[PDB]
């Protein structure tokens, strides 16, 4: 949270002074990984997240990534089938179809009650805004309001 | 403390909130659909394979006929239609309405006479044979006039609709069609050029009975998606007369009525249980079966809707009586082109290779997943070479939707069976239905119930009984529409994202207000719902157009002049929103536009620059669009946007319009050219600028120097 | 199970010390998903559409506005209060703003769990939901079948967390709903 | 000419990436 | 020049120099 005036500015100076006043964290550049879930590289995660807090954080003005090569293969976008002539793919017999892959079967879990019991509560701020309308003479827009 | 929202229900009926039930808040689902094509195609052949198979002469496709095929022996869907059941149907049907037939007929025929060739260009996206794609149907209509006259098929210049069908069934018959088509030329880029191109004449065939196919999008409510498709412009004015003809039909039937928009579905459902409820016996019992037919399309055969045609027309001259009974022909012998084919990839190569369907069958069916081997196998005998499947029994959603209401409606008025003691009646639109049966006992009831499900298994009409359930009458849906004891909670459409139009900002607050203000008349919007919806509209309308108010500290480049704007004006009530003026909005005044509602508080000069009569934001050619319908003003926020035998037509009628300010209004009149009216009016219009001083000598001599070149001096 | 998560530092929020972990995660999305998630707003318009209904029954039925009536009560009418959940196997009440809370709530997470199974769940316990009306106002309903309402509902019910939990909430609440009818 | 691009195996020929990327990479030996 | 590393599955080659033995 950083408070201000109310000014609106870019959501790129919004983040670069939000970190800038957490500069602990935005300077933490050993990570401590918890957990790595089953196949994400977390070299690839942290060297993106370091790359994502640079680049917000530049004198510059565009958002743009400043790596654009890392970051291809660190989001999998290298990882990306090449496209064949249907000729060679008709005749190469290795060319098969993938099998449906059918959603898991899993059971309730507790999360999902906590999360309904915690987001269905009043907190201490608002970030609902609307704008106004015309005054109210009728009766009937007075119930409404 | 474990919240379920569940509970909510234990003091409150269901139907009173069954709008949180409802999820319309979320993404619709989103998709090839080649799998759920042939899915489609063998379902339909599955339900009809008991039937007749033969082999089409005109095209060579292989065609399944289950009417008039063996009774049903199971519970699984049936397209074996009795036509005997079926006239029986549309002859009770006739008698219970006097002179509804001929009526319909005789009406369907004279506005036939009068609809022309441009009607078809309302719709939707239509199949384009020249490039076997999806165009609108402009671009078809006119793609297609444009390959007649290569054709010597001039049957549009004659204007009228008849003529243009009539060459459109000769078309059919030219041993040769020769036509425009795009093909692209490495020269690198890739340019699309026209070129003469020909087909003999079964392919062309084909392509007319083709009827283009894809995934339904945005189709909330079910788990798993369809196969939509479009025809192409052969069809399209067959198949509006017979529409018309069956919505004449149907608008006088109390059981469908007139299809009915807004809140008169709940009138019709009051009027509907109200009526059942005085007709119950003393002392019986009425129940309501809430139906559902789902893929009840796929068991409507288009034979028996060429009997029904027939039936209609009983009397009427043979000309009527065979145009519409073309749109029957042609969708029992339709083709359904097969999405775009398998993608078929290998992990060990990291390769992946799309399919094109016409070569389906060119890989062993080995090397495709379980589901689409099997679909492939049983897809098989109804594969054509070219790529398609054909699909003769069965219909596509969305082509017959009146006369399947109205055979619906038949089905429903067959009121019993035996003379037992029940009386059954109910609502039907386009694949919904509601039934109630009156009777002296619940087993007389589901006695006659039973009945109804047997007859209309007779007319390939099947009912869903996982989806159907029954109740005592007072409490039903229909239509997504919920009744319970006298009081109807329709909470299934879904209320349009109020946000601006994007047309241009005078004419998107009108359009946004307007809709509020519609949406409160209609839809029972209340009062503190519409006026969310008004403040949701308006932040939406702000933040595209950039025009926050004055006083905000919002930063941009319009943000600055309207923040000038804000101070150098001294009436700060009377700016429109777009200049940073402030809302003035309310449920009472949303039938007024803004212009006219801040007048009398505008500046002496705001009003001035904004109501400038000669400023550069506005152009005539603009306006085609204040028509479609909403309420505004002219005024400096009433631009338009960039631009992003086409072009021929586009200038020659850009041209029309400007020489005569009435042609964009009105429909000009005349028996002669075009061409020569323009000589005659640009003549009058020069003599009268020499006469007046607004043209010298030499513009005029160089006028009529041109106007020879034409040769009209 | 998807998220490769870091512990980046340390917060006090209020004095207290707060570990601050950095959750990271590779997701995919469509234009069409962008599109119809700026459209999460109209949850609100969801959400008071609902209770507007309610307030304008109660309005119906003495003539003065019971809005005030239904939420905060007035001289003569105690305010609102709906059954919101329960605990060790005992329903609990709420005022009218808990149950607003949790219809937005609802909506909200319809939103963010909105998928074809989302869809295809709520879609098909509908039936099951009217069927139980019938039942609780003694209309006698009948089924031509039941399991493959039942086989159509659960074939939805495979990984979406709302779906599950909508499931065991439905499954309570009908246990509820069959005591209540006991009685 | 395109068909023999992968006749003869030409097509099969591993991508190269900088080795910041195959350095994180584990999998990569 | 260095040795050579490779990804059989995503079909990835890198070349590590000499330097870069150790890394
Ligand atoms: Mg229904």
């Amino acid at each position: 949270a950083n408070m201000t005036e109310g000014k609106s500015k870019k959501p790129k100076t919004l983040a670069k002074e939000c970190l800038e006043k957490y500069s602990t964290l935005r300077d933490q550049t050993d990570p401590i990984l918890i957990m790595k879930s089953e196949k994400a590289n977390e070299n690839f995660l942290w060297k993106l997240w370091r790359d994502c807090v640079n680049t917000i954080s530049n004198e510059e003005m565009s958002n743009e990534l400043q790596k654009t090569n890392y970051a291809k293969w660190a989001t999998g976008d290298g990882l990306t089938y090449q496209k064949i002539m249907k000729e060679v793919a008709i005749d190469d017999e290795t060319m098969c179809q993938e099998e449906p892959k059918i959603p898991n079967k899993c059971r309730v879990a507790a999360w999902v009650q906590t999360e309904m019991n915690l987001l269905s509560t009043l907190t201490s701020k608002r970030a609902l805004d609307l704008p106004e309308i015309g005054p109210d003479v009728a009766p009937v827009e007075h119930v409404g309001s | 403390m474990n919240i379920n929202p569940y509970f909510l229900f234990i003091d409150v009926p269901i139907q009173a909130a069954i709008s949180t039930t409802f999820p319309y808040t979320g993404v619709p689902p989103y998709s090839t659909g080649t799998g759920y094509t042939i899915d489609t195609v063998i379902r339909t052949h599955e339900y009809s394979n008991k039937g007749k198979q033969y082999i089409s002469d005109v095209t060579g496709c292989t065609m399944v006929d289950p009417t008039n095929g063996p009774l049903p022996e199971d519970n699984e869907p049936s397209a074996y239609a009795q036509l005997d059941c079926v006239l029986e149907a549309l002859d009770r049907m006739d008698e219970e309405h006097p002179g509804l037939f001929q009526a319909a007929s005789q009406n369907a025929m004279e506005t036939l006479m009068v609809t022309t060739v441009d009607k078809l260009t309302q719709g939707r996206q239509t199949f384009d044979w020249t490039v076997c794609r999806n165009q609108p149907a402009a671009t078809a209509l006119n793609t297609t006039i444009t390959s007649f006259r290569l054709n010597d098929l001039n049957g549009a210049d004659k204007g009228g609709l008849i003529p243009f069908c009539q060459d459109i069934i000769d078309s059919l018959d030219r041993p040769e069609m020769t036509f425009f088509s795009v093909k692209n030329i490495k020269k690198i880029k890739r340019i699309p050029m026209k070129v003469k191109d020909k087909i003999t004449k079964v392919e062309y065939i084909k392509r007319a009975l083709s009827l283009n196919t894809m995934t339904k999008d945005a189709e909330r409510g079910k788990l798993k998606r369809r196969a939509i498709a479009t025809a192409g412009i052969q069809i399209r004015g067959f198949v509006l007369v017979v529409e018309n003809l069956a919505k004449n039909i149907c608008e006088n039937l109390e059981q469908s009525g007139l299809p009915v928009g807004g809140n008169e579905k709940k009138a019709k459902l009051s009027n509907a249980v109200a009526k059942m409820l005085s007709n119950c016996p003393p002392g019986g019992i009425s129940m309501t079966v809430t139906g559902d037919n789902t893929k009840w399309n796929e068991c409507l055969n288009p034979r028996i809707f060429l009997a029904m045609t027939e039936r209609i027309t009983r009397d009427s001259p043979i000309w009527f009586r065979d145009f519409c009974s073309i749109a029957p022909v042609l969708f029992s012998n339709k083709i359904a082109r097969l999405g775009k084919g398998f993608m078929i990839t290998s992990k060990t190569k990291r390769l992946k290779a799309q399919i094109p369907c016409p070569d389906l069958f060119s890989i062993p069916l080995e090397r495709y997943n379980e589901e689409t081997r099997a679909k492939l196998k049983k897809l098989k005998p109804f594969f054509n070479e070219e790529g398609t499947a054909s699909l003769s029994p069965g219909m596509m959603m969305g082509m017959f939707n009146m006369l399947s209401t109205v055979l619906g409606v038949a089905a429903l008025g067959i009121k019993n069976i035996g003379n037992k003691e029940y009386l059954w009646d109910g609502l039907q639109s386009s694949d919904d239905f509601a039934l109630f049966v009156n009777a002296k006992d619940e087993e007389t009831c589901m006695e006659g119930i039973n009945d109804f499900y047997r007859t209309c298994k007779l007319l390939g009409i099947n009912m869903s009984k996982k989806k159907s359930y029954c109740n005592e009458t007072g409490m039903f849906e229909f239509t997504s529409m919920f009744y319970r004891d006298g009081f109807v909670s329709n909470f299934a459409m879904e209320l349009p994202s109020f946000g601006v139009a994007g047309v241009n900002e005078s004419a998107d607050m009108a359009i946004g207000m307007t809709i509020i203000k519609n949406n409160m008349i209609n839809n029972g919007m209340g009062p503190a719902t519409a006026q969310t919806a008004i403040q949701l509209f308006i932040a939406d309308y702000r933040y595209t157009y950039k025009c926050h108010r004055g006083d905000s500290k919002v930063e941009g480049k319009r943000m600055k002049i309207i923040k000038e704007l804000w101070e150098n004006t001294k009436g700060r009530d009377g700016l429109l929103v777009a200049d940073g003026g402030p809302n003035i909005y309310n449920l009472r005044n949303l039938h007024i536009p803004e212009i006219v509602l801040k007048y009398n508080l505008m500046d002496p000069e705001y009003k001035g620059r904004l109501l400038h009569p000669q400023n550069p934001f506005v152009g005539h050619l603009s306006i085609e669009g204040i028509k479609e319908d909403y309420d505004a003003v002219s005024g400096t926020h009433s631009w338009r946007t960039k631009r992003n035998e086409e072009q021929c037509y586009a200038k020659c009628c850009n041209l029309f319009e400007a020489c005569f300010n009435s042609a964009s209004y009105r429909k000009p009149v005349g028996q002669h050219s075009m061409l020569e009216a323009m000589a005659h009016r640009l003549r009058m219009d020069a003599r009268l600028d020499y006469e007046s001083g607004r043209m010298s000598k030499d513009d005029f001599e160089k006028a009529m120097a041109h106007l020879g070149e034409i040769g009209y001096i | 199970p998807k998220y490769t998560v870091f512990r980046i530092g340390s917060l006090f929020v209020s004095g207290r010390e707060k570990s601050v972990y950095l959750y990271c995660r590779v997701n995919g999305t469509n234009k069409i998903q962008m599109k119809w998630g700026m459209e999460a707003r109209r949850c609100l318009l969801q959400s008071m559409q609902q209770m507007e209904a309610i307030v304008e029954q109660e309005s119906s039925i003495q003539g003065y506005d019971m809005t005030k009536a239904c939420f905060k009560g007035d001289r003569v009418n105690s305010p609102k209060t709906f059954s919101i959940g329960t605990q060790e196997g005992k329903l609990v009440k709420g005022s009218f703003g808990k149950a607003l809370r949790v219809i937005f709530t609802k909506c909200l997470m319809h939103y963010v769990f909105g998928n074809a199974q989302l869809e295809g769940f709520s879609a098909e316990s509908r039936r099951l939901l009217l069927l139980i009306q019938a039942l609780k106002d003694r209309k006698g309903p009948w089924v031509f079948d039941l399991e493959g309402m039942y086989s159509g509902i659960e074939e939805c019910i495979s990984n979406n967390p709302w779906v599950i939990q909508s499931a065991y909430w439905f499954n309570e609440w009908l246990g509820f709903e069959k005591e209540g009818s006991k009685v």
